[PDB]
């Protein structure tokens, strides 16, 4: 019964560092290297390094040798990883792995991933602007806000078919942003206006935001 | 006409019984005195099938070697994982001695011939003994010294080179000396003296070598990216004192550039440091010894083979990475062990 | 390495990812239900563990190590990746086929005035109502993909239970000025549809 686990994770700022602990149980930690793989968010695996524990032999990959530092202690069982200077981009879940008995790859045993969020250091309200339409989507969109989440209602919530609530995205300066859409009939344009409300909590900033051709 | 299989194995030596020299007294009751008249048969027209890397002999070596030094070496103090043992410290002679191995009856040993055989696969020149050559028990990491040499090619040997994790071993087939010395009158400090020359010389060699092996492409020598001492430098024992060397200047990548006559070629120096603090590779744990002795302490030893861990992954480039290597010393033990295979003939 | 993004086959037919550029070394296959760790299904070309049915192959006679599933389940909605050593591949999402194909619906939302006054210019790509998930968004200026600013978040489930994303550029209003044609181009399982719009 091969168990192991991770307890390391969360959500950092812009740089700085983490650790990411993985203890292991079942056979005699001395045996049997260690691998870190990470997954970007909805992409591939991308291996980063393996340890051997017996005396610390640590091999890495050519994108992180000079950041990442694999570290371990033999009498709590416990492996320890550090990402010493991370950007966006390594916002992603880890994961410890080790394979079968003797040799190291493949990696028949993966621990239990954990989150690792790379944020922003400040709390920033959005920006919010119109979304015309061209039947005749139109919406509303939050620039730049952080953190997470965000209110979006429309004509105080008198309207509701036809509204989509898009996933947030952080862009390049680790800054959220979204969208919010709705259709609504060709005809009704210049009849009945639209107006969108918009609530971030954290920096207290409620709009309403009008949509006009 | 025989099938290989493992057993039991027995040492033979030559070690005088009157000599304090702690290699020599474990010898004396642990193997036998040396065959006088020892016979090798070739075996003609046979081609055999050896593995180098999953093959007893080193696993019994191994044991052999950590029962002479648990016997002969006694640290000051020894910690194990909850358990401290405290015993007198006495200052001891140190000096690796070859031994030989031998099989009891209905068992013989295969030996490769082949100048160019890679420790796996065929080979067609194979003989037939009852005992194995001089083997130094020498522990060293990075480097393979007091060894045997290879004798038509500087060979590269992998359980599989393809796998990053499984370290490579560099057989040479010119020594290169290095000059270890503590002076005599900070006790700990030393350094070693190599000759950049031949070092230089060889390490282009090799590197031609790993081109070929590899596609050609740009070869890439660096310190080692982390660890204990043990590995991150490297480690011996001389006389009784345990040494780590900083090997950094050993991996120079402009040396064998093309950058024509600069500061390379002469005698290079690189500092080292006696620990009385160790971590033991007979097992896990620490080890608190007494400190260096007096006067001047000095090993010269051949430098014969090179331990190595390539980098590896999603290269797509033009380069692969190397670090010494080190570890486990049953590869350090292969590295000579690569030529013989035990076999049953009943 | 060399491994298709989004397959699809129906419940009950054979369905084959084969996973290119292995270099001549094994095979691996993992399956990963996104959002909790992989567990590999195959070891060793043509071995797998215990724990799987014999639903699952696989053969690796070379450069490409392919792998069959038959009888297709609902947990067998899942990425499969090729992996050999610490490499692995783009990684496959199959998904079963309820629902009808949809078209994505396709719309594109110029910078707004406030935001040209703000010293600022973003693009907004729209898609909408298309099934399945799997949508290959490409940003384009004058005459060439351009590949500086853009995000692309992946899809979900809207109020009529297909999926649905958004995709977003971030340029200077000096630059979409000078060019006189942007268009935001989406592939849905190769139906490719697009949208360009200008100053
Ligand atoms: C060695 O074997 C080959 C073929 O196996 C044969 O042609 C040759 O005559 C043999 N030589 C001797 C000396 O037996
Ligand atoms: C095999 O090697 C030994 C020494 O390496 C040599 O004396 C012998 O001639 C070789 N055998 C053949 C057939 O070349
Ligand atoms: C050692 O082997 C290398 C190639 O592996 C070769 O270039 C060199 O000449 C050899 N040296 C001797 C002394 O045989
Ligand atoms: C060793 O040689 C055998 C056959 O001679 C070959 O299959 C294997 O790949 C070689 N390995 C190395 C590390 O050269
Ligand atoms: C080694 O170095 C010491 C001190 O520099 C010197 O006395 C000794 O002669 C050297 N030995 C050799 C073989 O170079
Ligand atoms: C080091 O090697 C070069 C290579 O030929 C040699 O000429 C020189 O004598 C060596 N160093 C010393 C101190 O002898
Ligand atoms: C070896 O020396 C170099 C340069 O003095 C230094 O950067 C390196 O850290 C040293 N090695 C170790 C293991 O400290
Ligand atoms: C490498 O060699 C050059 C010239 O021989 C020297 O200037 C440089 O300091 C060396 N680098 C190291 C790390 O020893
Ligand atoms: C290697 O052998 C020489 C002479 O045989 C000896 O002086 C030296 O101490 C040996 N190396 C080690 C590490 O003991
Ligand atoms: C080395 O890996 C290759 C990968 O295809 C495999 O075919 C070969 O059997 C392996 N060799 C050893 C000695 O494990
Ligand atoms: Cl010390
Ligand atoms: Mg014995
Ligand atoms: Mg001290």
């Amino acid at each position: 019964h091969v168990q192991l686990v991770q307890s390391g994770g969360g959500v950092k700022k812009i740089g700085a560092a983490v650790r990411i602990s993985c203890e292991v149980s079942g056979y005699n930690f001395m045996d049997q290297f260690i691998n870190w793989v990470r997954q970007a968010p909805g992409q591939g695996l991308e291996w980063m390094g393996w340890m051997n524990p017996i005396y610390g032999q640590v091999n890495y990959s050519w994108r992180f040798q000079g950041r990442v530092t694999m570290t371990r202690d033999m009498y709590t069982d416990t492996a320890f990883m550090e990402l010493r200077g991370l950007r966006v981009d390594d916002t992603a879940v880890y994961y410890c792995a080790r394979g079968p008995s003797g040799e190291n790859y493949p990696f028949h045993y993966w621990g239990q991933g954990v989150r690792v969020v790379v944020s922003s250091p400040s709390t920033k309200g959005p920006s919010v602007f119109p979304l015309a339409p061209s039947t005749a989507a139109l919406g509303c969109l939050v620039k730049d806000y952080f953190p997470e989440p965000v209110t979006v209602s429309w004509n105080s919530g008198a309207l509701t078919s036809g509204v989509h609530t898009f996933p947030a995205v952080l862009q390049s300066s680790g800054l959220y942003s979204l969208s919010s859409v709705v259709t609504v009939p060709s005809s009704s344009l210049g009849t009945q206006t639209y107006i969108c409300n918009v609530n971030h909590k954290p920096s207290n900033t409620k709009v309403d935001k009008r949509v006009e051709p | 006409v025989w099938k290989d299989a493992d057993t039991t194995l027995f040492c033979a030596s030559d070690a005088k019984a009157h000599e304090t020299e702690v290699h020599n007294v474990w010898a004396t009751h642990a193997c036998v005195p040396t065959d006088p008249n020892p016979q090798e048969i070739h075996l003609e027209n046979v081609t055999e099938n050896f593995n180098m890397w999953k093959n007893n002999m080193v696993e019994q070596m191994q044991e052999d070697v950590i029962s002479l030094w648990d016997q002969s070496l006694q640290p000051c103090v020894k910690l194990t994982g909850g358990s401290v043992i405290k015993q007198a410290c006495p200052k001891i002679s140190f000096d690796p001695i070859p031994i030989h191995y031998c099989t009891p009856a209905g068992y013989v040993i295969l030996k490769c011939n082949d100048k160019n055989f890679n420790g796996t696969g065929p080979c067609k020149n194979v003989s037939s003994v009852q005992c194995t050559h001089g083997i130094k028990p020498v522990v060293s990491t990075q480097l393979l010294l007091n060894g045997s040499l290879a004798e038509e090619e500087i060979i590269i040997r992998s359980e599989n080179l393809t796998n990053n994790a499984k370290t490579i071993i560099v057989h040479l087939n010119k020594s290169v000396e290095i000059n270890c010395t503590r002076p005599s009158n900070d006790i700990r400090k030393a350094y070693c003296e190599i000759n950049g020359t031949k070092w230089n010389k060889v390490l282009k060699q090799v590197t031609e070598k790993l081109k070929e092996h590899f596609n050609n492409k740009t070869i890439i020598f660096q310190p080692p990216s982390g660890g204990d001492l043990e590995i991150t430098m490297h480690s011996f024992n001389c006389r009784g004192e345990f040494f780590y060397c900083n090997t950094t200047q050993l991996f120079n990548n402009t040396c064998i550039g093309n950058e024509t006559m600069k500061g390379c070629n002469g005698t290079i120096t690189l500092p080292c440091k006696i620990k009385q603090i160790i971590n033991m590779w007979q097992g896990t744990g620490q080890a608190m010894y007494a400190p260096p002795i007096d006067g001047k302490i000095n090993c010269v030893s051949n430098i014969t083979g090179i331990l190595l861990t390539r980098d590896g992954g999603a290269n797509n480039t033009s380069n692969e990475t190397f670090r010494p290597g080190g570890g486990n010393i049953k590869d350090n033990w292969r590295s000579e062990l690569y030529k013989y295979k035990v076999v049953q003939i009943e | 390495l060399t491994q298709p993004a989004s397959m699809s086959a129906s419940p009950g037919q054979s369905v084959t990812i084969s996973c290119s550029g292995t270099r001549h070394i094994i095979s691996a296959w993992f399956q990963q239900y996104p959002g909790k760790p992989p567990k590999l299904i195959i070891f060793d070309d043509d071995k797998r563990p215990s724990g799987v049915p014999s639903r699952f192959s696989a053969s690796r006679p070379g450069d490409t190590a392919s792998l069959t599933i038959s009888n297709v389940q609902p947990e067998d909605e899942a990425t499969y990746i090729c992996n050999t050593y610490e490499f692995f591949g783009g990684g496959t999402k199959l998904t079963v086929l309820s629902q009808p194909k949809a078209a994505p619906s396709v719309t594109l939302f110029p910078p707004s005035s406030e935001e040209l006054q703000a010293n600022k210019a973003t693009l907004v790509c729209l898609v909408s109502d298309f099934y399945p998930g799997a949508v290959t968004v490409a940003w384009k200026a004058d005459g060439s993909p351009v590949k500086v600013g853009v995000e692309t978040t992946k899809p979900s489930k809207q109020s009529n239970n297909k999926y649905a994303a958004s995709s977003y550029l971030s340029l200077t209003p000096e630059q979409w000025k000078s060019h006189r044609s942007y268009s935001c181009r989406v592939t849905h399982e190769g139906s490719t549809v697009e949208k360009t719009v200008a100053p």
